[PDB]
């Protein structure tokens, strides 16, 4: 499976995580010290996508969060850390 | 990165990293105030006048390759 | 190749089956087959095949043509099994190639809007916004004029359903074009001589444009008014009831500036007030509320005191969408400033609780949340007790929806407004009615728990003498056949917990306990995790000393719980275990506490986060409680003894010991432990060392001298897991000690880890990577760029490859702060590279 | 020791690069917002005194880049975006009430720092605060939409890509197209046509081009649609009123010109600017605008605009139904060069100056009715020549209030001149004619200005009579001698062409007053210096020295002499020819004077000729010590010259100042950081035995002690760099141990240990180049340090900075921080919120009160 970060514009849009990965940071897969909230681009979040999961992709629970580490590194002003992958479209799962 | 302006790679020459940071620097000078009071103390010309130059050398602020 | 094809893709895309050469292939004929192709790549596709069909399709569509391209996209998404998604990306691709065939289209507007109007009116709201937006795409591909010309005929049509589908699709092409361009034709439009649907539609149109456009309209507030304003005066009865209908859309839109803009407007609702009767009234009334919060208070006053006779008269209306508006312009009315509380409560709070508050209001569900969001904001205003007492003795009543629609009201009251304004005489009736109203329920009402503990936290102090008479009740309540009923008393209990330590009854309290206690062998999980929940809260307020039972004897009961699979159980469990070792260490042996710490540590690897939230915390206590070493050397043991994820419950629990107690007292033993040869054992002490500084953080700023050897040890080639997590170790140091002082140590390990810069194995050199970034954050990009100008340049390749990938991550890390560190760089006899301004001198 | 300091702002910055203006508390008053650099700052001209009153100032530990204000349909109060250092925008309202600015919004988009393709530089928002767009220097720009919701609070939208690849712009400013859809003008070049050309004409073919960025609300979308070339390049862009009320279009400022131009159907109107009469500078020379203004009212509205000279010129444009005509300037007065100005309402102009001092002033006369001849494009012009005007005394405005700024502190010396216990600092700051030699007493500090003839570069202390030795240089200046000379050549020049033989005579007899008109500067390498004498008690100059036209002064040092006796000397280095873009210089020129009189006048003993210029001089052991380019050199005063005996030359690029304690030198380096150099008297060399490990744009020096120097960088930092423990100074390859770094976020031009209340502890005081005050006081205990230092660990989390920035990061901008708290952002404790003052204050076991208690006892031990 080759998969990617989505990596465009971040938005006003919150990202969200399921309960399997709730705690856990979206770049450096930490779960010490959440500390920005993560933003992500309106694609990402259109339509049935809103309110999905970063990381797989389910019901998201809770906001999603950077973790201070990756805060520190500015890690999260990169582009949208919603998780894509390459060899499938928008119908599959 | 591609995306980023300022990277570079194994075949990057000496005049494209030169012309890199010297970009860098004159943005640099343009953002922190007190650096461009310094500059604009040292020869006396206008804030503006400082600016405009520097915008001026941003083309080729160190020649043709 | 060709993707795949789903069962519904055959009736679209059957030609691309078969494999024929397009050179025996007809013209144009074979320019809407490759057009078929590139449908079915945008479609069903990976995302780089979707982008490269979508630039192929946009770069080309002008050579394709409007005709053929259209002919391909409507059927399919007219097609019933296409996905919400799929037809996503027919809106996108469809965007695309309108903006590139811009006046092509002009023919085939019509047998685009024959497609997409129905989606105007779909229960799905994206596909509304896919509508609307494929139908502003279009408005500006295709001048004004020909939207204006395709649609005008429709405008007129003797059925309802296209002229409010029209209407809505005019609406969206003006917010595409903006309001002033569609200004002239609305105007013309509505003051049809010809009929009266036309003035209607246009109506619609303006009405339509409020609800789509919201706060974007106040610019041309007043223009729409002025030509909306002629139809209340209209001959036809439809026609003044959609004017009203848009004039409240107006105001709904233009909350809460525009006043001025319905200057014209007011004397004619008013005197329509008297006037018109039924829907048309009810439309005058709505829009009477809409405009009342925009107004100045003494004209609010004005106009509010003008309307109130109608507005009483129309409290008794058989109509429920008379009653629905009339409440909704009561909520508005006594909701803004202007509008006296004492003047509510005179003309506007008798004949409100005589004809709404009824019993059949509590039935329909709609008409419950619409009353007791308006009984609250009314509340709001003229006070708790002028509301509360007029439907406090409905408490006790015999049909219980009634009950609930009242205790639901007094709770949002009291949670909104304290308990401040509520005499002797209403506190009593409260509690006679609020415990009638919890004694009796067909089921577990939440509520009714709701209520109950809203009012007693409300009342505090001044509910102590009712306490027995409720703590009566709880436990009658404890002692029932269902169990659901068990749990609310503990939720109750929870909930109450605090304003019966508040008010002095620990006696009552410890007997609420005691009685708690032996229903711990609960088993309904629900009903347990209630239960342990009550006894945390009675824990937490009252001292340990006079709790009982005995907390020696309660916490060894507590500690087989642990063991429960549910997650409520689990959570309450904890979070009691944690408040019994924060401040009743006392009371339990060193070997109880070594006990549940071990049957705790599993729970570290829980999948709910709460779980491990809680756990956390109260190992922490724990460990503050008995004392680091006890804990650390049989910590150390599990570490050596087992290995997998499970271990990585011990390094946590280290690490929370480390971070609890002073790391001084795990780090020496932690070290030791790298000492014997079994390289199985040096890896889980350094990802032990790892997690250990990424958790203490700043904490560890007087640590990095004390773990270097181990690490410039552990950067040597033992193996490659031992580099990797000797680098991962650097990493979490230089992000957790930055900016506290650390240089010295963390260039010195600098120097170990930058040899293994060279290295193929890829997690190992991730983490080499992610120790540099740590450390340029932690030692300064000046340093960072030392090293890597000694390399960036060099005969080498792959040393260049390998130096130009750290300088990119130097430079996109900090560009601003490299300008103060780079190297002189001569100017040759081409070229000028010397920075003169940065030798200037003053 | 450990050295763990305490950074508390004594005199917050007094510059202002930004400065806008609007109703800000929500009722009809106009207030003024300034960004003093790192502080942003509310300031209320009360109409009825004319003065300006200081509301509120926040520190927001930045650097803000980019201030404008807008205002959404319908709306009472104006709110403020705000541009910073950091990868976000914000958007705050100020609340009366709490007097606090209040954070509205605030997204994020890229990495902090002052960076090259990251927006924060530019901000332009539409006329009717519909969409803001942020943009960068190069590349990428932002466009947010901005609405508002039911409870009429303001929202922001998702950031919409205006991204363009090698791309440099100019100025970007918003178009006023009345309710049509956004749009904003651009003055952007694309350079990548000169990366490919190795000959150099690519570069010289590419033009500056006006472009227009169309934000489409219907379709939601920023499309990139006019772009046309500009015949002259333009240095920013002028909003014209548009809608209903004006036409839209924009207006180019150029070098010599200003254009009307607009989209659609019109004429580009280009106007000449004028320049003056009998202007005093080089002919080669050009004129641009510096700065503009707009007061819009329902009658009219005209432009202000300020050109180099500080020339205020009224604009106004000539409707013709749709299409302007002509632009039509006339000269409306002259106040100092400003960074920005505001024509509030009710009849007020607030100046901020570039440098100095500021000024509000009050209109009485908008030149309406005047005999002062007005300018039009429409006027025939032959190309070769351009438009002429006389330079009047203020006549159109009165001045109201004065604010006074110590931007820009070239040099300060904190001492007890004056016989007072309170020792007091003398400031030699200002910029050409309005330089200034300022003493600041406290007992915030109150000052006294004596006014300076040019730059003061440094200035030395004699100890014997406690007077003040400065000396002033100007860059591309005239002499007086010089000055003379011009106007004596143009008075013949004038006589032929019968009037002008008593207009010639006018002409030298009026002698515009350099302070409040400028000064006449021209030329390339030319240079104006001056040697003064002051006694800082009064404000009289004790002696005057007039130098070369060429010669540029750069250091001064008194000192007595071993070869004589205890009569004091005076040595000033200066350079001739400098060039300073590129660098060429000449030679130098050290001017020895004789102190006589104690005191009070100087004497020519001798000059001295030398390679380079000479950078610093220092008394060192009876003989001198000078640094020349980057050889260090020891003379001792002879009959006729001074004589070298000792010279070190391994210095790497170039001597910037040395400073001397015991037989140790450390020669400050113009790149590179110190260097420890030993002198051993019977060998008679020198040899460099210590050096630094990171290189350092040194600024100034102060040596804490025998092994400690703390100095400061352009860049805005200071560090303290210490030899490690047992380094014999014979021998060389030892490096110093930094032991401090600190970012102040301005650029520091004086370091001094001292003490400024008698007896209380020994604290290191810093000035600042954007006339600001600061001090580093030594922790005394653990306990003090671990309290502050989780005090400011708390606040950096709870009350973080206000534009966007990260504290510690910024205060790690160029080197990590080590060992330094940051007392302006502890005491922000005060202004917290009182929860999370509890809140902090029981994390830290104590009182809320005993905090800021513990915290106001700092500012009484300085
Ligand atoms: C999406 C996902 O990768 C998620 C993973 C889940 C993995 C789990 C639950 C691994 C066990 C692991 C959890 C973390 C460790 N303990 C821990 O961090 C404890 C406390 C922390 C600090 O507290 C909090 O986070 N509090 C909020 C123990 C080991 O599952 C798959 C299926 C791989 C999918
Ligand atoms: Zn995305
Ligand atoms: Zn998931
Ligand atoms: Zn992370």
């Amino acid at each position: 499976p080759d998969l990617i970060f989505c990596r465009k514009q971040a938005g006003v849009a919150i990202g969200r995580l399921c309960e399997k990965c709730d705690g856990k940071c979206v770049i450096c897969d930490s779960y010490v010290r959440p500390c920005t909230l993560v933003r992500i681009c309106d694609e990402c979040n259109y339509g049935s996508y809103q309110g999905r999961c970063v990381i797989c992709g389910g019901p998201g629970v809770s906001d999603a969060y950077y973790c201070k580490e990756c805060t520190i590194q500015e890690k999260d002003r990169d582009g949208c850390p919603k998780i894509v992958n390459l060899g499938s479209s928008k119908t599959d799962l | 990165q591609s995306k980023y302006i300022g990277t570079g790679h194994a075949d990057t020459t000496k005049w494209e990293w030169l012309v890199n940071q010297h970009r860098d620097s004159y943005c640099s000078y343009m953002g922190h105030f007190d650096l461009l009071n310094y500059f604009a103390i040292a020869e006396n010309e206008s804030k503006a006048r400082v600016r405009f130059n520097l915008m001026e050398k941003m083309l080729q602020p160190c020649g043709p390759p | 190749n060709l993707p795949f094809l789903k069962p519904d893709d055959i009736q679209y895309f059957d030609k691309l089956l078969v494999d024929v050469d397009e050179s025996t292939l007809s013209p144009e004929e074979q320019k809407e087959r490759k057009i078929m192709k590139l449908l079915l790549k945008i479609k069903n596709g990976t995302p780089p095949m979707r982008k490269a069909a979508l630039r192929q399709i946009t770069d080309k569509a002008r050579e394709f043509g409007a005709g053929p391209l259209f002919n391909q996209i409507l059927p399919l998404l007219m097609s019933p099994t296409l996905e919400d998604q799929e037809r996503h990306l027919l809106v996108k691709v469809i965007d695309r190639i309108l903006y590139k065939l811009d006046d092509l289209v002009r023919p085939y507007v019509h047998k685009i809007l024959v497609v997409i109007e129905p989606l105007l009116i779909d229960e799905d709201y994206y596909a509304r916004v896919e509508g609307r937006e494929i139908i502003s795409n279009l408005a500006k591909a295709a001048g004004l004029a020909t939207m204006i010309s395709t649609m005008r005929p429709d405008i007129d049509n003797m059925d309802e359903y296209v002229r409010n589908t029209t209407a809505r699709a005019f609406a969206v092409v003006a917010s595409a074009l903006g309001i002033p361009s569609l200004l002239p034709f609305l105007k013309a439009v509505c003051k049809s001589k010809k009929s009266w649907q036309a003035r209607h539609t246009g109506i619609k149109i303006v009405q339509q444009i409020a609800i789509l456009m919201g706060c974007a309209i106040l610019p041309h507030l007043r223009s729409l008014v002025e030509i909306i304003e002629h139809g209340l005066v209209d001959e036809q009865q439809k026609v003044r009831t959609i004017s009203a209908l848009a004039i409240a859309a107006l105001a709904e839109a233009a909350t809460p500036y525009g006043i001025e803009s319905f200057d014209s407007v007011l004397k004619p609702l008013w005197k329509g007030i008297r006037q018109h009767r039924g829907k048309g009234l009810a439309a005058f009334l709505k829009a009477i509320g809409y405009l009342i919060p925009l107004m100045d208070a003494e004209y609010a006053n004005y106009y509010t005191r003008e309307v109130m006779l109608i507005l009483i008269r129309e409290f008794q209306s058989p109509d429920e969408e008379m009653k629905k508006i009339v409440l909704k312009v009561v909520k508005q009315c006594c909701g803004t400033d202007g509008v006296e509380a004492n003047y509510i409560k005179t003309e506007i709070l008798p004949p409100f609780f005589k004809h709404f508050w009824q019993h059949r209001m509590a039935l329909d569900r709609r008409n419950y949340r619409q009353l007791v969001d308006t009984t609250v904001e009314l509340a709001n205003k003229v006070g708790a007790a002028e509301i509360i007492s007029r439907i406090v003795d409905d408490l006790k009543d015999e049909a219980e929806q009634y009950r609930k629609m009242v205790m639901e009201t007094i709770e949002k009251i009291m949670g909104n407004l304290g308990a401040a304004d509520i005499d002797h005489k209403l506190e009593e009736q409260l509690i006679d009615g609020i415990l009638y109203a919890f004694q009796e329920q067909t089921t577990e009402d939440s509520v009714m728990l709701n209520g109950f503990g809203t009012v007693v936290n409300a009342l505090g102090k001044r509910v102590k003498p009712y306490l027995p008479q409720i703590c009566g009740t709880v436990l009658w309540r404890l002692n029932n056949k269902s169990a659901k009923v068990r749990q609310q008393a503990a939720d109750l209990i929870s909930r109450t917990a605090v304003v019966m330590k508040t008010c002095q009854e620990e006696k009552l309290m410890g007997h609420l306990g005691v009685v708690l206690y032996e229903y711990l062998g609960e088993e309904y999980p629900e009903v347990l995790g209630s239960i342990l929940g009550a006894l945390k809260a009675i824990v937490n307020v009252i001292g340990m000393h006079k709790m009982t039972p005995p907390i020696k004897d309660l916490l060894p009961r507590l500690t087989p719980i642990l063991k429960n699979r549910h997650e409520k159980v689990q959570e309450n469990c904890i979070d009691l275990v944690g408040r019994i070792a924060d401040r009743g260490a006392e009371y339990v042996s060193a070997r109880e506490w070594m006990r549940i710490c071990f049957e705790l540590l599993e729970l570290l690897k829980a999948h709910k986060k709460a779980i491990r939230r809680a756990t956390v915390n109260t190992f922490g206590y724990i460990a503050k409680a008995i004392g680091p070493h006890d804990v650390l050397a049989t910590l150390l043991n599990n570490l050596k003894v087992q290995e997998r994820q499970n271990r990585v419950c011990t390094t946590v629990a280290i690490a929370i010991v480390a971070e609890t107690c002073s790391p001084f007292t795990v780090l020496p033993a932690l070290m030791n432990e790298y000492r014997v040869p079994e390289l199985n054992v040096q890896n889980g002490v350094l990802k032990s060392l790892s997690f250990l500084f990424e958790y203490i953080g700043e904490m560890g700023k007087d640590y990095i001298y004390a773990v270097t050897p181990l690490l410039e040890d552990a950067l040597m080639d033992r193996d490659l897991v031992h580099r990797q997590t000797a680098s991962a170790v650097v990493q979490h140091m230089s992000l957790g000690v930055y900016g506290f002082g650390c240089e010295d140590s963390l260039n010195h390990l600098l120097n170990y880890v930058w040899p293994n810069v060279f290295e193929t194995s890829p997690h190992v050199i991730q983490a080499v990577m992610g120790a540099l970034e740590g450390l340029r954050v932690a030692i300064g990009p000046c340093r960072m760029l030392q090293y890597c100008l000694q390399g960036l340049f060099h005969p080498a390749r792959k040393v260049r490859d390998v130096y130009w990938k750290i300088y990119n991550s130097i430079y996109i890390g900090s560009q601003d702060a490299l300008i103060a560190h780079y190297p002189r760089i001569y100017n040759d006899d081409k070229n000028t590279y010397i920075r003169y301004e940065l030798d200037y001198i003053l | 020791r450990h050295m763990f300091l305490y950074n508390l702002t004594l005199q917050r910055a007094t510059g202002i690069s930004f400065a806008i203006h609007g109703n800000f508390s929500g009722t009809k008053q106009q207030e003024i917002v300034v960004s003093r650099g790192k502080i942003l700052e509310l300031l209320r001209p009360d109409p009825n005194t004319g003065k300006v009153h200081t509301l509120l100032t926040v520190e927001v530990f930045g650097v803000i880049r980019s201030l404008m204000a807008f205002r959404l349909t319908g709306g009472t109060k104006d709110y403020i975006v705000v541009g910073s250092d950091s990868g976000r925008i914000v958007i705050l309202e100020y609340q009366p009430s709490k007097n606090m600015f209040e954070k509205i919004h605030q997204e994020t988009f890229g990495k902090s720092g002052c960076r090259r393709i990251v927006p924060g530089q530019f901000l332009a928002v539409d006329p009717k605060g519909r969409a803001v767009m942020i943009s960068a220097i190069e590349k990428q720009k932002l466009v947010y939409i901005l609405n508002r919701d039911a409870a009429a609070r303001l929202t922001i939208s998702s950031p919409l890509e205006a991204h363009k690849a090698n791309t440099l712009v100019y100025h970007v400013v918003g178009v006023d197209v009345g309710f049509e859809n956004p749009m904003f003008a651009c003055l952007e070049m694309d350079y990548e046509e000169a990366d490919n050309d190795p000959t150099g004409e690519a570069a010289a073919n590419t033009q500056q081009t006006l472009t227009f960025y169309e934000l489409d609300l219907g379709l939601n979308h920023v499309v990139r649609k006019y772009s046309e070339p500009l015949e002259e390049h333009g240095n920013f862009l002028i909003t014209v009123p548009g809608g209903s009320d004006g036409p839209s279009g924009v207006l180019i400022c150029s070098e010599n010109y200003i254009t009307y131009k607009n989209f659609g159907d019109q004429p580009d109107i280009r106007c000449p600017i004028p320049r003056r009469r009998n202007d005093l500078d080089d002919p080669e020379r050009g004129m641009i605008f510096v700065c503009s203004a707009t007061h819009k009212t329902k009658s009219m509205f005209f432009f202000l605009a300020q050109t180099e000279q500080g020339d205020i010129f009224k604009i106004t444009l000539e409707t013709d139904e749709d299409m302007v005509t002509e632009i039509r300037l006339k000269y409306f007065d002259t106040v100092p060069v400003a960074a920005a100005m505001c024509v509030l309402k009710t009849g007020f102009l607030f100046v901020a100056s570039e440098f100095g001092n500021h000024y509000l002033y009050q209109i009485a006369h908008l030149g309406d009715d005047d005999e002062e001849p007005e300018f039009s494009s429409a006027m025939p012009l032959e190309e070769g020549d351009t438009f002429f005007f006389q330079p009047r005394p203020l006549k159109n405005l009165v001045l109201v209030d004065e604010l006074d700024s110590l931007s820009p502190i070239l040099f300060c010396q904190i001492a007890d001149l004056a016989n007072e216990d309170t020792p007091q600092l003398y400031v030699a700051c200002g910029r050409g004619p309005r330089s200034s030699l300022r003493v600041l007493r406290h007992g915030v500090f109150n000052q006294v200005a004596f006014p300076l003839q040019y730059t003061p570069r440094k200035f030395v202390i004699h100890p014997e009579s406690n007077n003040l030795i400065i000396i002033e240089t100007d860059h591309n200046a005239y002499t007086e001698a010089t000055k003379a000379q011009r106007k004596q050549q143009m008075a013949e020049e004038m006589v032929e062409a019968e009037l002008a033989a008593e207009m010639a005579a006018a002409f030298l007899n009026e002698n515009l007053p350099e302070s409040i008109f400028g000064a006449p500067k021209a030329g390339n390498g030319q240079w104006a210096s001056v040697i003064r004498v002051m006694n800082p008690i009064q404000g009289n100059t004790l002696d005057l020295v007039q130098l070369e036209q060429n010669e540029a002064a750069f250091s001064v040092a008194v000192c007595r002499f071993s070869n004589t006796g205890e009569d004091w000397y005076v040595l000033v280095g200066v350079a001739k020819d400098l060039i300073l873009n590129p660098r060429s210089v000449a030679g130098g020129f050290v001017y020895t004077y004789k102190l006589v009189n104690n005191g009070e006048k100087l004497e020519f003993l001798h000059k001295t000729p030398v390679e380079e210029v000479p950078a610093a001089i220092a008394p060192f052991q009876g003989r001198v010590l000078i640094g020349v380019g980057k050889l260090l050199r020891v003379y001792d005063l002879g009959k006729k010259k001074l004589l070298r005996k000792c010279e070190n030359k391994h210095i790497a690029n170039y001597i910037s100042g040395i400073q001397t304690i015991g037989h140790r030198v450390i020669v400050s380096d113009v790149q590179e950081s110190f260097i420890w150099v030993r002198y051993k008297r019977n060998e008679n060399q020198l040899i460099i035995f210590a050096d630094d490990t990171y290189p350092r744009w040194v600024t100034t020096a102060s040596l804490l002690d025998y092994d400690t120097v703390a100095g400061a960088d352009k860049f805005g930092n200071i560090c303290v760099v210490r030899l490690p423990p047992n380094t014999n100074d014979e021998v060389d390859s030892q490096k110093a141990e930094v032991i401090m770094n600190y970012h102040v976020g301005e650029t520091v031009l004086s370091l001094q240990k001292t003490t400024l209340i008698p007896g209380g502890s020994e604290s290191l005081v810093y000035t600042t180049l954007s006339g600001g005050i600061g001090i580093l006081v030594p922790f005394t205990s653990h306990e003090d340090h671990d309290f502050f230092q989780h005090v400011e660990m708390h606040l950096r989390s709870e009350h973080p900075p206000l534009c966007g920035r990260d504290h510690l990061s910024f205060r790690s901008y160029y080197f990590p921080v080590k060992n330094v708290i940051d007392g302006d952002l502890c005491e922000q404790f005060n202004s917290m919120e009182p929860n999370k003052q509890k809140n902090v204050s029981e994390e830290l076991d104590r009182t809320p009160p005993e905090v800021s208690k513990k915290l106001e006892d700092i500012r009484t031990r300085y």
